[PDB]
């Protein structure tokens, strides 16, 4: 994967040479801003299964060309496969907010994403409409923490450019 | 005469500024071959014909006819005809063309006009 | 005298043109095509450049390190490495006049196989002569059809990646003479280096992962069936039971 | 990659865990300790060179019989190339000293060496005590009982860290063997 | 070239990726311990010529041979040169500790020492002689403050291992 | 390329001296404004399919010529890669935004863009608005005027700052041209 | 571009050989099936303007919600801006019936067309909804015969499947 | 330079053979449509101020964006040397239409104008709209079967010289691009 650590000791078994100076700063450098970063991850998941449901319902109003017969979301055990899915995309980044990295970012969700998404015909901005309510649904004075609750939000990003 | 030399109308070319810089004067084939460096020169391509017209003038022949027997207003005077195609403007533009000449030398002189 | 220096009257100086004979052009398209020679030839290192950066990202598709990029082991020698990296080009530059015209046009061969899927691929590949030269070297350190990230994995496979190697030893000779491609050093400046230098990376060919190197012998083993095996089925079924075949046998134009 | 950063995030992946406060201090046993982390491994890099340099003559000092004729030591490559086998190995036990996980260390390197160790005739006796010979200044250095280079340091404690880089000089002893 | 600005985004051309935020903590953590580089740096400078020699002739007595005519050196000439070649060993980390990576000691220095130290001629035993007479000869309280005994001090043995 | 630490080092390489105390306090600027120097780029790469899009969207209303043929962009692949080649157009200048100067910017791309651009025929006029336009929408979502896109920062100013982007995309401009 | 032509003489060049008996038999065939695959572009040069709003209206009825301001036709100058990009798709596949194969249609068709469409929140699952009313309409006595009418059909089809 | 009886003379000169009773039957039908040569030429220079002027008026009609800001053909410094280059455009065709042979309009215009265009930026899918126009008209002013022009002539057939002057225009469009 990707992180703050290992970004680091990419370099030198590459070059071959040794760990001076170069890799003594990065592992010295998440002591400084973690606490709020380690308090964002038990953030998300001290009420998961309600923002489970406070992000992926709202699409449903704007993007309801599923209830026709002749589409994806036909019938209600599509629902089934709906909020399953809620559950799984947010775990990939409190895994990661724990570490501070990009990794299984990239090596779960978003590789190959374009090519299922235009077999099985995922709608895009579908998605996003819903996944961006948390984007917006913020108060850093009450809810979260503006020293590393923008950092969630400097990561819920990285969904949404790659999802669009 | 125009641009866009072929090899068969270099003919043309040389002779009608052959006849421009020497001021219509009678140019033998004894004195025509005299050139044959330099008129081999202009028909490769490293000479262009602003460059040429340099390279006519800078010969012994031009030295024998507009500067052996030619005083210092009859020297400046058959360059502008030569190599500008017109006269002089005022007494200010034959004093800087004279001394092109006597301070830094005579093949500066003829390629200060080019 | 009341002396006084102005600009110069010769400024651009001819630093355009020092081949001195032309075909009897012009003076201005003498000029704009001089022009076009200090452009048309930097372009040939942007574009053979710009996307063999782009094939330098498929070392890193996540965007970290494997062992692909297994550049000088031990620590002094990434800068001894380096002296036949800028050999590499140097003896491609004093190649010989009849190498040089045939290194343009066998590297044209196979850049109208990997090009005939798009018209707008093809156009840029024969208005160029170095984009291709390096394009077929740039395609294949990414999926990985040399001999670098390759091992062998039967000993009849030894056999016949050493059966092809030794006429890539017949072709960097004309005679009695050794060119300046197939060469090991340079100055003295190693000792063993060349040998040093392949079984440091041969260690890296058997142990990146599984997965890494089983498709790329269904990556290598269609490509020389697409390039080289495409009109003869007796070579094909030599490099289809067999992909240390098809990895190891190389274009003619950049030699050995 | 993974560090022992992502060791404890793919120990919860398969059954769907989301992690709590008893699952950030599997990190935070890291990082308010992590200070010792920079203090720990900066000091046998700098050394580096002479680990191995006592490791050939004081294993032939201790073992005559490398350098005998045909022996695995007796040609001038096969000691210039012994101490390439020896001084990564200490940066890949480094690379583990950052990390805290070695399944980096058997995944560059000790994938396929132990059955080309026997291709060529590379001894498995000596192999583990030929780690055995830095194995004592390297956990020595972190924890600084050294003689004739005694440190400098933030005093204190390493020995949770002493145990670290004891489980790894064997976590690359045993797939040499 | 090596340093911690580029640490990754010289690589993040290889990777087709934007400066994330893998990329963006790990320079304030050298920023909180930018308070101790400094406090190195124009203190050597302030003490240049008196490192010069104390270093200097404590390494002409460890190995006396050199001043014997018929050895390297033999005159008056080059051994001003020795000091004039170890006063860019200890000018090089003054370049080097600002920049927090070890970007002009490993392309200026050391890229290729023994290569022209053996055709030269030249033992680097009397190099680092000097060198290690005053790695240790600096005490951590007194002559400056005391992270900056450890902030200088990864260097000063790595200077010798660049040499080893 | 380069940090703007090693940009002083280009300051004093050719008068060769020990580099003293007097000479950094604009060096000791850089760790201090070191955070709002960092506190600006979050903005751009979470916008990173904004900051494209009007870059594009912006040309055709402003400028309706060359999607009908005899133009610059009238493929979809004049769309796939021209929004393309403004990513990279973006990317080169966002390693430097954190270091500070020139270092990544002209030595890697712009040692000639010019020359690119005559060979394909590549419109300058495009290019200019091409990187005149995401400029003024970069110090947009700086000075916080962006008619949708409201963040919650700390407090200050950065209008020394946002000369530095100013001075990014006029050098893109300036080798375009 | 991309016909009977255009690929087998590239496989007789790139195998260095002349033209023998391999590829003369295998390109007379193109001749004889023209005569009906052109007989569709001798039917809509008159019907190249009314048949999109038959069929271009015809992604339009399900897809009714998508005239809000914000989505893609958000305005009737938003129509306009499919208006132009919903009958390219007919016209490209206009001037591969001209062809016999393909081959303009895989150079500035579909190749690379969905890597914008994303970002500009653009999704094609209305965009096989435009040309599916073309998938039941063309008659079998009336328009061309059932000879060329998979041959309409199957390059109508090929407009499908390049975009799943 | 070489006209369409200058060629056979060198075609037979590499063989050093008389020009006899062979290739002469080829120049004796040359005069027999000797008037129709002629009778053609006069039609390209009828109406060649209209000629140039709708390679401007329908271009642009088609393309606005040549006349955007920055564009190539945007100002009037360019449009007055624009006019002045499709005029020899045309000039350097009816020489070549005349004379029946091509080389007076490669090696006396065309030769070194595919760089006119690479040194100065001018593009080429635009010049492909201002000569596609000149493709068209010019082999439907020697039929007489314009919409305006009524050149009242003699009856018959002139397709031998709509393709003779259609040759020119892909010497002339393989050279631009
Ligand atoms: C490099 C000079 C280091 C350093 C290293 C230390 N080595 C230590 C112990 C040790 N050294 C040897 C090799 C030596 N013993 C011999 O019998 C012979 C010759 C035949 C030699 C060259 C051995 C075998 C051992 C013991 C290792 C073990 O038990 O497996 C050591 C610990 C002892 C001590 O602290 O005094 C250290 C620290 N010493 C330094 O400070 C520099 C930096
Ligand atoms: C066991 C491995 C060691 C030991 C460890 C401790 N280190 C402690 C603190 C500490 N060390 C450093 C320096 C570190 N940061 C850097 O930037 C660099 C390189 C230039 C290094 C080496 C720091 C900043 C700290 C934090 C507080 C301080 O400044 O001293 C420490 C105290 C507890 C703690 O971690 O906070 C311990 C126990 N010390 C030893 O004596 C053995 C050998
Ligand atoms: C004296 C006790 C030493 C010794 C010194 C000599 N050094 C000689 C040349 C030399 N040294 C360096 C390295 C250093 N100087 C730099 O400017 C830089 C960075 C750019 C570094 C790392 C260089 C580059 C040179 C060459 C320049 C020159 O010739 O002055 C030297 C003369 C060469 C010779 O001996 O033939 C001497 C005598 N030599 C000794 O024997 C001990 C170790
Ligand atoms: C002008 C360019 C900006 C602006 C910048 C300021 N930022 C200030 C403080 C600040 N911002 C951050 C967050 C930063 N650190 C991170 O790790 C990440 C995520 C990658 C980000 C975005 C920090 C840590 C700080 C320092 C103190 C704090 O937490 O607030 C700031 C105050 C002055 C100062 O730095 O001391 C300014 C002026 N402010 C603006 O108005 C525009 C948007
Ligand atoms: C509403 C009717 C549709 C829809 C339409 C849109 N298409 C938009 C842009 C667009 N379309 C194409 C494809 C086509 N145009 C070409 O020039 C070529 C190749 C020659 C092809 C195949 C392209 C390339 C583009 C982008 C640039 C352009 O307009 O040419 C578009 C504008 C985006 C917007 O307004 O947001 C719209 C609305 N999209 C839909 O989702 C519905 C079903
Ligand atoms: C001179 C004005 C003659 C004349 C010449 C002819 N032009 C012919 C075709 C043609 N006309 C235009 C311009 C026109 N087309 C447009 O699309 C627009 C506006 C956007 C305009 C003003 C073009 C560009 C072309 C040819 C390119 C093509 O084929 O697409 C032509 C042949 C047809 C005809 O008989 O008109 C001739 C003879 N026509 C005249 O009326 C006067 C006498
Ligand atoms: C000084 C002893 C005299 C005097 C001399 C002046 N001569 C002036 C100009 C001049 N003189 C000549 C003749 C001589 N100089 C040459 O360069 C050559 C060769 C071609 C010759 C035979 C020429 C050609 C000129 C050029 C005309 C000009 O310079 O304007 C002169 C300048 C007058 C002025 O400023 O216009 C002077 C003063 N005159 C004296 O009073 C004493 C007696
Ligand atoms: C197949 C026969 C190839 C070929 C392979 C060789 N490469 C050699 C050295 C070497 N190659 C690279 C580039 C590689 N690293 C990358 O990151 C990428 C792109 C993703 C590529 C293609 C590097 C960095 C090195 C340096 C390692 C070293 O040798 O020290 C090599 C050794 C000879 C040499 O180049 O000096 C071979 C045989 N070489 C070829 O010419 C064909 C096209
Ligand atoms: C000395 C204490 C050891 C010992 C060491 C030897 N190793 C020898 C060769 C060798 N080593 C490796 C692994 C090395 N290459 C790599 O690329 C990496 C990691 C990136 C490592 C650690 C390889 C692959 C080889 C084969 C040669 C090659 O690199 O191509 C060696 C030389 C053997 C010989 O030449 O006969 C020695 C002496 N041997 C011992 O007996 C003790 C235990
Ligand atoms: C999904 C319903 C299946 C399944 C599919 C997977 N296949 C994976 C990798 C893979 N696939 C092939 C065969 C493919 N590659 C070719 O080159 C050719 C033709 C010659 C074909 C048909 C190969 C060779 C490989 C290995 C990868 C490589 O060579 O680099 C794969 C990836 C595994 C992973 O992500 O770790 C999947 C998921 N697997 C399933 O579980 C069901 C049955
Ligand atoms: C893991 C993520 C996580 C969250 C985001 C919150 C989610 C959350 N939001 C609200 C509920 C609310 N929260 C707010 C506050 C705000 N709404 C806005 O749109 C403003 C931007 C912001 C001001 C700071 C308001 C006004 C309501 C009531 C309206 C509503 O959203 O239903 C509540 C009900 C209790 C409350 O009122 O606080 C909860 C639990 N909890 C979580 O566990
Ligand atoms: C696939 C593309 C392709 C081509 C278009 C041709 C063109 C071509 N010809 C030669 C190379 C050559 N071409 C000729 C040909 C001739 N000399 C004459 O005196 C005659 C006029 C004429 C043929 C009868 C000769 C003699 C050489 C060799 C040059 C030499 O060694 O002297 C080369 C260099 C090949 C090399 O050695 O690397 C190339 C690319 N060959 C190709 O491979
Ligand atoms: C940046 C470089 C730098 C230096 C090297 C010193 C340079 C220096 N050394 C000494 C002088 C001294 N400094 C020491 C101190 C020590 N000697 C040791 O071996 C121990 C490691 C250490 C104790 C911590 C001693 C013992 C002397 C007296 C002997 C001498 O002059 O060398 C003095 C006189 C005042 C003082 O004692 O501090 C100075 C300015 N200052 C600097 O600014
Ligand atoms: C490019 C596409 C294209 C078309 C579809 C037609 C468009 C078209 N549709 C109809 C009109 C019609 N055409 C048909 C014929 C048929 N309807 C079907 O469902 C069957 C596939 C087919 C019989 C084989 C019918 C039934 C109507 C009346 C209903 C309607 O409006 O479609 C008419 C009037 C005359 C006629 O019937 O042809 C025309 C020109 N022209 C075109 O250029």
């Amino acid at each position: 994967m990707k992180s703050v650590i290992t970004t680091v000791v990419s370099a030198a078994d590459a070059a071959g040479r040794f760990p001076s100076n170069s890799d003594l700063e990065s592992i010295q450098g998440n002591i400084q801003r973690s606490a709020a970063r380690l308090e964002a991850a038990e953030k998300l998941a001290g009420n998961h299964e309600a923002v489970v449901k406070e992000a992926g319902d709202a699409c449903f109003a704007k993007y309801a060309y599923l209830k026709n017969p002749g589409e994806a979301g036909e019938n209600q055990e599509k629902i089934n496969k709906c909020y399953r899915d809620v559950d799984h995309y947010m775990r990939l980044v409190n895994y990661c907010l724990v570490v501070g990295g990009t990794g299984p970012l990239d090596e779960w969700g978003i590789a190959g994403a374009r090519e299922v998404y235009r077999t099985l015909n995922l709608p895009t901005s579908a998605y996003v409409a819903s996944i961006a309510y948390t984007r917006d649904r913020l108060c850093v004075p009450r809810d979260m923490s503006a020293q590393a609750g923008v950092e969630f939000s400097a990561y819920l990003d990285y969904l949404i450019n790659a999802l669009s | 005469a125009p641009a866009k030399m072929s090899l068969e109308d270099r003919q043309l070319l040389v002779l009608q500024a052959i006849k421009q810089v020497f001021g219509n004067a009678y140019v033998m084939e004894e004195e025509r071959a005299s050139f044959a460096k330099q008129e081999s020169m202009f028909l490769s391509g490293e000479l262009s014909v602003r460059e040429f017209v340099r390279e006519l003038a800078l010969s012994d022949t031009y030295r024998r006819r507009f500067f052996e027997p030619c005083g210092p207003y009859r020297f400046v005077e058959l360059n502008m005809k030569h190599l500008l195609g017109r006269g002089p403007i005022s007494q200010a533009e034959v004093s800087q063309h004279v001394q092109c000449y006597v301070n830094n030398g005579y093949e500066a002189e003829i390629s200060s006009y080019v | 005298t009341g002396y006084d220096s102005k600009s110069s009257p010769n400024f651009p100086n001819r630093a355009a043109t020092r081949e001195r004979r032309t075909v009897s052009f012009n003076a201005r398209v003498a000029r704009n095509k001089s022009q076009a020679k200090k452009i048309l030839e930097k372009a040939d290192e942007f574009f053979a450049r710009s996307v063999t950066m782009q094939y330098k990202a498929f070392a890193c598709p996540n965007g970290v390190y494997d062992i692909q990029c297994t550049e000088g082991t031990v620590k002094g020698a990434a800068y001894e490495k380096r002296a036949m990296a800028v050999s590499a080009a140097f003896r491609a530059k004093q190649a010989s006049p009849a190498a040089k015209a045939r290194a343009l046009f066998e590297n044209r061969r196979h850049a109208i196989i990997a090009s005939h899927e798009c018209q707008h691929e093809e156009d840029l590949f024969v208005r160029f002569p170095k984009l291709s030269a390096a394009y077929m070297m740039g395609k294949t350190e990414a999926m990985r059809t040399c001999s670098r990230y390759v091992v062998p994995d039967s000993l009849e496979e030894e056999y016949m990646a050493a059966s092809v190697d030794r006429q890539m030893k017949e072709r960097a000779c004309p005679g009695g003479v050794y060119a300046s491609s197939c060469v090991e050093g340079n100055a003295k400046g190693q000792a063993e280096q060349a040998r040093v230098a392949a079984l440091a990376t041969a260690f890296r060919s058997a142990q990146k992962s599984a997965s890494k190197t089983t498709a790329e012998r269904y990556s290598s083993a269609a490509y020389g069936r697409d390039h080289f095996a495409h009109g003869c089925s007796y070579e094909e079924s030599v490099f289809n039971t067999y992909p240390a075949t098809a990895a190891a046998m190389r274009s003619k134009s950049y030699n050995y | 990659m993974l560090d022992a950063f992502s060791r404890v995030v793919v120990n919860s992946d398969a059954k769907a865990a989301y992690v709590g406060g008893s699952d950030l201090q599997a990190l935070k046993s890291f990082i308010a300790d992590g200070n010792k982390r920079l203090d720990a491994v900066n000091s046998i890099v700098s050394n580096a060179s002479c680990m191995v340099s006592d490791a050939v003559s004081g294993m032939i000092c201790e073992n005559p019989g490398l350098i005998s004729p045909g022996g695995n030591c007796y040609t001038n490559r096969r000691m210039a190339a012994c101490l390439r086998d020896g001084e990564i190995i200490l940066r890949y036990v480094s690379y583990a000293l950052l990390a805290g996980d070695a399944s980096v260390l058997e995944d560059r390197c000790l994938n396929g060496l132990k059955e080309t160790y026997i291709a060529l005739g590379v001894p498995t006796n000596s192999s583990i005590r030929a780690v055995s010979i830095m194995k004592a200044q390297a956990v020595a250095f972190i924890t600084n009982t050294a003689t004739e280079r005694k440190m400098s340091f933030a005093a204190g404690d390493c020995t949770s860290l002493a145990s670290e880089v004891a489980s790894y000089f064997d976590r690359v002893g045993a797939a040499i063997s």
